[PDB]
Formats: C-alpha cells, structure tokens, sequence
C-alpha cells in the first residue's frame, strides 16, 4: 500500500515534527518526483484534492507542487491543467465555497512560480468583469468579487508589481461596484444592531478595507507562512505555465450563489493585555486567522477531539492570541444567520474539548466571552439569543452547574422583559429541564429566586379543591373510575353522551373533561402521557374532527400544564404526528389570545418551528413516493402516480397554508402594535415587538428555501407596498439573500 | 474525490459489544447496526427522568421513542436506557456530540443498538438490575450503593 | 436524592 503510503505522507506533512517544514518539504518532494514513473496518476489527484479540502495548509501545498514543477515541468503542467478542470466543474455544479479554495491555490502558486503573473492578473480581470454583466443579482457578482479580494493576501503582492497598471484598473472597477452594491440584507443578519463597542460590518465592505489597508502597507501582512521563501533559489529556475483564458459559467436560471454574509466580531487587543497584540478587525491577519479556523472546523467537525487539537496547534509566522481566535470563531459559527455551519450541539462539545487541551487558558476565555455577551444582549438577535441560551444552559450542565450568578445582578432592577432578566430566566428554565426544579434553586443566590422555573406541575380541574358546581364535573368523575379500569373507547363514548352544551359537530366541554381527565391520570411521565394518547385515539379523532376542536384541544391541554412547557411540546408533537391536531390549528393556537402572556417565551417558537418542520419533512417524504414510482414507470401503476400527484399538490397546498397562516397573524399583530404607537405617539420598540418581529425575521431565515417557491404569492397578496415599511423591510431583507 | 484522515468518524464507528440474546448470526446483527438510528445509552442516574434524556438527546434531532432500561424484578429505573430517531443522521451526531457528555453530573456512554425488542428493556442481571452493577466493589450514589453481591 | 417512578406492564400517518 504505496497508495496509502503516499496519501499518508501528502497530509502528514505540515503537521507538527521534529524538523523544520522546510526539510520535510524538500525530502517529500524527492519521495514523489521518484515515484512520478508510475504514481503520477495518484500523485495529481491527491494534490488536487488538498487544494480543495485543505485550504487551512494553502501555503504548505503550493510550496509542493512547485518544488516538483522544478525537478519536473510536465508534471506542473497537468497539475494546473486539472485544476482549472476542477474550478469549472465546482462552479457549474454550484460549489462556490470550495471555488474560492481552488482560485487561492492558483492564485499563490504565482508566488512558487509555477503560473505566470500575467494569467492570474488575465483571470481576475475576468472575475471583474461579472460586475458589468447586466440583469444578474448581485450575489454573483459579489462571489466573483469576493473570489478575487480573498485571494490578495496571498498573490497580492506579487501581482502588483509585475502588472500595477492592470491592478489599478481592476482596483478601480472593484471600488466603484462595491460603493452601488445594495446593503438591504445587513439588518438580518447581524448578531447586534449596536454599532459599539464593535460594529458589525457587512462581509465585502470589511474585506475591501483589509485590503486597502494592506495595500497602504506596501502588500506586506505579518501571518501567512509562506515555505516556498526558503527553496527562492530552485523555484526561480523552474518554468512557469499560463492559464487558459477564463469564461465564468454564465448566469442560468439552475445558478445558486452564497448568500451575504456579515463578519461576527467580539474582540479587541484589549481583552487580551498580557498576551501577544491581537491583530485588528481591518488587518488581512484577522482574515486569514479566521478564515483558517473556520476551515479546520469544516475538515475535521466529525472528530471533536481532533478538531480540538488542530485549531490548538495551529501555526503561524507570528505569535497571535490564538485561545481568543478559537473562542471568537466558535461563537462567529454558532451565532451565524441564518444559520451555522454545522449542527449546533456541536460547538457546546468542542469548547469542552478545547478546554481539556487548555485547562489553565481556555476555560478563563470561554468565561470572559460569556460574561461579554451577556453584557451584549440588549441589541442581539432573537434567534442568536436563543442559541447562546441553549449553549449555556448545556455547558452548565456539563460543570456542575457552577456560576458565579451574582455577576448579573443588574438583571433584577431591570423590567423583566429586558433582555438581561429575559435571558437569564430562559437558561434556568433550560437549566431545570436537563435537572430538576429543586436543584436549580439550590444552584443561584436567593436574590435570583424570583427568575427561577416554577414547577412542572399538573393543574386538573376537576380535582379535590375543585368545587363539584363545575359543569361536566360527575361526567369526570366517572371517566375517572374508567380510565383507571382500563376502559374501552367505546365505554369512554358512552359517559361522554351524559354531557351539556356536518349539521352540528363540535362540543368544547366534551373535549374539556375528556382531556383534563385523560392527560391528568397519564401525568407520571411523557411514555404514559404518550401511551394514553395513543390508546384513546379513536376517541379525539372524534372529538378533535372540527377545526375549532383541534384549537380547543390544544386550550385545554395548555391549560392543564401551562407550568411544564416542555410537556406542551412534546404533547403538541405527538398530536401532529398521529394527526389529533394539524400545523394549521398549532399555528392559530401559537397567536391565540390564551397565549398572550408567553408569547414572547422560547418554548413558543420551539413548538412553532418543530411544527413547521414536521410539515416540510412530510412534503418531503410523499415528494419522494412520487418520484419513486416516476422512475418505475420510465424502466395499474400509472393510476398510482396519478393519486400520489394529487397527495403532492394536497401537501404542498396544506404547507403553502401554514406559512400564509403564520404571516398573516405576524402582518395583523406587528400592525396593530404600529398603528396603535402612531396613535399613542409612544416608542415603537418595545421589548415585546424586538422579539415579535424578530421571530418573524426567524421564519423566513430559518425556511429561506421553501419560502422561496411563494415569492409571487407573497409580493402580490401580503408583503405589499401598503404594508408598513417596518413589516415590510423584513420581507425586502429575505428578498436580498439571494437578490 | 476525498482524504482518508477527513473520512475519518470515530464517533459513529460500533463498539465492541454484541446482544448475545439476538436471535441471529453475527453478520446480520452488524448489517441491522449499521442501518439503526437506535441507541444504547449507558451509564445514567437511577434518578434520571425520561423526560431529561428528552431534552439532552433532542439537541442532536427529533426522536421517536425512549424505552427507559428497568429493573426486571422491581420496575423502576435501573440506569440505562434506549432513544430511537427518525433518522440516522440524527442519531450518528448523537453519537457524535452528546456521547460522553454529562447528564446529571455523569458521563454517559453512547452505543448503536440493533433494535429495541420486547424485553430487551429489562436488565439481564441476576438481582434485576444490570449486569455492570452486580461485579462492581465501588460506591455510586447514582446507582443503588454498593454493587449487588457487596449490598446483601 | 428524588423519588423514582414506576413504569406499567402496558406503557410500551403524518
Ligand atoms: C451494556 N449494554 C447493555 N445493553 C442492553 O441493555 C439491556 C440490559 O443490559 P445488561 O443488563 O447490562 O446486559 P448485558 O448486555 O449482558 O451487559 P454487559 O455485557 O455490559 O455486562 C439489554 O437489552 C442489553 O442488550 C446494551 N446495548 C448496546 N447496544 N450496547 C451496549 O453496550 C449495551
């Protein structure tokens, strides 16, 4: 297994050794130029996939092939042949993010003299380029933009002394397509709208000034290992190669481009005195630090350990504090909108490694990032809030539940929907569902007590206090005595006649002591709760067939435990899965009157978009019968495509519904608020429309891609230009993530 | 094409443990832990709720079913459990990420299972509880006190 | 600390 060997070798070098990373790189270089005669094939491969899966070792690689482009000219040739095959073929098949790694490889391959100065400068004239094609969004002309700025802090140099006058012009092209690119996506997708003590910055306008400053610098960054400087003899007699002329891949309509993006940033140099001075926000170090980071997270965030590891032993020209640049990305990661790179139990898991490796730094880090973003909350976004509540609540419960809770104090002056107060509620209540209610008093000050959970407790109606005045109260009695006698549904239908109050079908107090009754005797634990559902399903069929039965059905089981809203959630999910309930009535239920008072409370918005998705995964499922027995036929059954055809359009239609439910309860309520604010001439921005429209912001970030497919229906029926532009503003930012 | 080193999950790779009450070859019973999204979770309190094991193992998807591990004689909960996903993506990050965390202040272990059964939720020593609490000399709050032989 | 529960024999479309 020279194959394996070989393999092996390529990704082992760069990592930590004994000797230097340039007589590795040297001795390797031999090992394969001797192995060039039958071993070529792998050879090219293997390069060209660590051009694509390594870019966090760029510089390392290049330096390799370009040792080899000197002891073998024709071997270059291929290299860069393939690599401009790969390019093409990452760009027509979508793969923008891992096109950039390609064109950076490319790119700093000028400075191993393996491609002539004058082709890059050629294709970047190209990428430019994109910014004068008309009637193409801006997305596209933003990545090739982007490709080709990311890029400089490797080639940038180099480029601008062989070519300055063509750099100047792209330059200046550059500059003028930056100044008339639309900003409307910035507000959704910053993590805070405060400005100090760091702004947010849009991702190009802060990359463009990184690079301004490093041109101001003579084109000189203090980060960028570069190996190649060493071997400046071999390489100058080495021949270069040119590259083909590039074409971008045109814009079709199957053509999907990143979104825009928005640089998360929490420090400075002076959070960190005693150690090494961090590089600043508009520093090219700041970039390729980061950028570098994240890479490695994206190569090993399957192995926790070697992530872990590998973001601890990462290298660089200079000293930087690198616990700070963990800490910092990981948040930047996990606080990403609309979403994060990877699920997001993951980053509670890493950190825990990461302090493993760095008992006596990290863990003092993590806890002054903590205690920063805590002190941040009062302009951070709903749905990042909710992600650093359900960290902090995990990690908590990973040590012991130990915090020095006395720090927050500021929180108990403050109105309780603040965010402070708000948020500290969140993570106890969290807390308590991974515990106990009496462990997490135990766990804070008696000064925070009144911030604590209540406890998970069942409220039945027609128990002992209960005065038997109550209507249907013998009728619950007797269910009572049935249930515990393991009764029939028929039996159950039988004392449900003895009650009060197509042609007529719909009775709430049947429903009422139906389902106090039945979730009250089932309350030991969500098996039993699940199992009384499960066995009486016959019976809330019946009773829950109307619409207004499916929405009393979920009052009452609100109503019963109103203090356990985890119970609630997994209630609710039950009831969508074995069809008692439908997302339809889930989402009336969610902007009912009866929820008022915990409207602006997580459990809401975990119910809202666990329904959703329950939603989304059946349109999914029945989707792929059809296409199934599509594939069936193309190899009796054709008068089964025709049935499974009118299931697709009867989901995608019921799915259609629940997302126009929910923006037409959002639309009525955020209207109410702003027509009443006008009126009253009070402050719009109240703690409760922060999170009222933020949580609809929440719908169309986390759905993006559904929602999408209903931008006429939308544009022509609710997000109209009779809207407020509060309201409407929203809906203009979603439009811009993919405008 | 892809690098070996960044293949590598770890995490999701089968332990050393079989069912030895399977009704079944040992290739058939690798084929079923493959395909499973239901997970052996050892190591837990006896105090440990259904309803925490919910909330932690929710972080990594949407579960299905969890069959709380009992104790054959006496019914109550005798420390380990199994938690069943919809899919098999979920529950490999399960494995991934919430395997060797804490829960109640423990560190559980997490195993790919090759299918709950009936009985299977009852603990297969000789006083009820697990196997790995009757040989053990330590004292675990968590788990009973003394193992089984050193108790009585 | 807590109380356990104690499980029955009989507790185990879209
Ligand atoms: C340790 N266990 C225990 N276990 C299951 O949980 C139930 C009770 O386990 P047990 O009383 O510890 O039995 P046993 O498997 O003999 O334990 P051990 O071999 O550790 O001594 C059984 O259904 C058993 O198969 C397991 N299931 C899987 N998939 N992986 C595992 O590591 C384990």
């Amino acid at each position: 297994e020279t194959e394996d060997h070989l393999e092996s070798l390529i990704c082992k070098v760069g990592e930590k050794s004994a000797c230097s990373l340039e007589s590795n790189l040297e001795g390797l270089a031999g090992v394969l130029e001797a192995d060039l005669p039958n071993y070529k094939s792998k050879i090219l491969r293997l390069l060209c996939t660590v051009a694509r899966l390594l870019p966090e070792k760029l510089t390392i690689y290049t330096t390799l092939v370009g040792l080899l482009n000197a002891r073998n000219y024709n071997f270059g040739g291929e290299f860069v042949e393939a690599m401009i095959r790969q390019l093409k073929e990452s760009l027509k098949a979508n793969n923008y993010n891992e096109a950039v790694y390609l064109v950076r490889f490319l790119s700093d391959l000028v400075n191993c003299h393996v491609i002539a100065a004058p082709s890059m400068v050629a294709m970047f004239e190209n990428f430019v380029s994109v910014t004068q094609e008309e009637d193409v969004p801006q997305v596209r002309r933003d990545w090739y933009v982007y490709a080709f700025l990311s890029s400089l802090p490797w080639v940038g140099k180099e480029l601008y002394e062989k070519k300055d006058a063509e750099m100047d012009r792209i330059f200046a092209n550059t500059e003028s397509y930056l100044k008339r690119r639309q900003k409307t996506h910035v507000p959704m997708l910053q993590v805070w709208t405060a400005d100090k003590p760091h702004p947010q910055e849009e991702y190009l306008d802060c990359l463009w000034a990184q690079i301004q400053k490093l041109k101001k610098d003579r084109w000189q960054e203090r980060h960028i290992l570069r190996p190649y400087l060493a071997f400046d003899s071999i390489l100058c007699e080495a021949l270069q190669h040119n590259l083909p002329p590039f074409t971008p891949p045109p814009h079709t309509e199957d053509s999907v481009y990143p979104m825009p993006r928005v640089i998360f940033r929490m420090f400075d140099y002076t959070d960190d005195p005693e150690g090494p001075v961090m590089p600043g926000s508009h520093s090219v170090e700041r970039f390729v630090i980061e950028e570098n980071l994240h890479c490695i997270i994206k190569s090993h965030w399957k192995e926790r350990k070697t992530c872990a590891a590998q973001l601890v032993s990462y290298p660089g020209k200079n000293k930087i504090p690198l616990n700070y640049h963990i800490v910092e990305v990981i948040f930047a990661e996990l606080f990403q909108l609309p979403a994060p790179p990877h699920i997001d139990v993951m980053y509670t898991t890493l950190l825990i490694e990461l302090c493993k490796l760095q008992p006596g730094s990290l863990p003092q880090v993590l806890a002054q990032a903590t205690e920063m973003l805590y002190m941040r909350l009062d302009t951070m976004n709903t749905t990042c809030v909710d992600r650093f509540i359900n960290w902090f609540s995990h990690h908590l419960s990973n040590f012991q539940f130990r915090w020095s809770w006395e720090d927050w104090s500021d929180c108990l002056s403050q109105d309780p929907e603040s965010p402070k107060p708000k948020f500290v509620r969140e993570v106890l209540e969290k807390c308590m569902r991974l515990s106990y209610h009496q462990r997490i008093l135990d766990i804070v000050p008696p000064t925070f007590s009144a911030l604590c959970p209540a406890n998970p407790t069942c409220i039945y109606k027609y128990g002992d206090e209960s005065s038997n005045s109550l209507p249907g109260h013998s009728v619950a009695l007797c269910l009572a005595v049935a249930f515990k006698s393991k009764a029939t549904n028929d039996e159950i239908f039988s004392i449900l006649k003895d009650v009060p109050n197509e042609g007529f079908s719909f009775n709430p107090l049947k429903i009422e002591v139906f389902v106090q009754t039945l979730l009250h005797l089932a309350a030991k634990s969500f098996s039993h709760s699940f199992s009384a559902l499960a066995k009486f399903h016959e019976v809330f069929k019946t009773l829950a067939e109307s619409d207004e039965g499916k929405l009393h059905v979920l009052r009452v089981m609100f109503e019963v435990w109103r203090n356990h809203p985890q119970m609630i959630a997994v209630l609710v999910d039950k009831m969508i899965r074995t069809q008692i309930v439908d997302c339809a009535a889930v989402a009336n239920w969610i902007f009912s009157s009866e929820l008022s008072r915990d409207f602006t409370r997580l459990f809401v918005w975990e119910i809202l978009h666990s329904t959703i998705r329950k939603m989304n995964k059946h349109v999914l499922k029945i989707q792929k019968e059809l296409e199934e027995a599509k594939e069936k036929l193309a190899r009796v059954l054709e008068e089964q495509i025709e049935r499974l055809q009118e299931k697709v359009e009867s989901a995608q239609s019921e799915q259609k519904n629940l997302f126009l439910v929910i923006f037409q309860r959002f639309i009525m309520i955020l209207t109410e608020h702003l027509v009443r604010c006008e009126t009253d001439g009070t402050s719009v921005l109240t703690p409760w429309y922060k999170n009222c429209i933020e949580r609809l912001q929440q719908i169309f970030l986390q759905h993006h891609q559904i929602i999408q497919q209903y931008m006429v229906t939308l544009e022509n029926l609710l997000f109209t230009a009779e809207l407020d532009p509060h309201i409407l503003a929203v809906f203009q930012q979603f439009c811009a993530l993919q405008a | 094409g892809l690098l070996k080193a960044l293949r590598s999950d770890s995490y999701v790779e089968l332990s050393q443990y079989r069912d030895q009450h399977f009704r079944g070859d040992n290739e058939e019973q690798e084929k079923l832990l493959k395909k499973s999204c239901t997970l052996y979770v050892g190591n837990l309190s006896f105090y440990t709720t259904e309803e925490q094991i919910y909330e932690l193992f929710s972080k990594s998807g949407d579960i299905k079913k969890i069959i709380m591990g009992l104790d054959k004689m006496k019914k109550t909960a005798c420390g380990f459990c199994f938690v069943e996903y919809y899919s098999r993506a979920d529950a490999e990050n399960a494995m991934r990420y919430i395997n060797g965390t804490r829960l109640d202040d423990r560190i559980i272990r997490t195993d790919w299972d090759a299918g709950f059964k009936e009985g299977r939720q009852y603990g297969r020593g000789r006083s009820g509880g697990q196997v790995r609490d009757e040989y053990r000399q330590d004292y675990d709050a968590g788990r009973g006190g003394y193992g089984k032989l050193a108790q009585n | 600390k807590r109380t356990q529960i104690v499980y029955s024999d009989d507790v185990y479309g879209f």
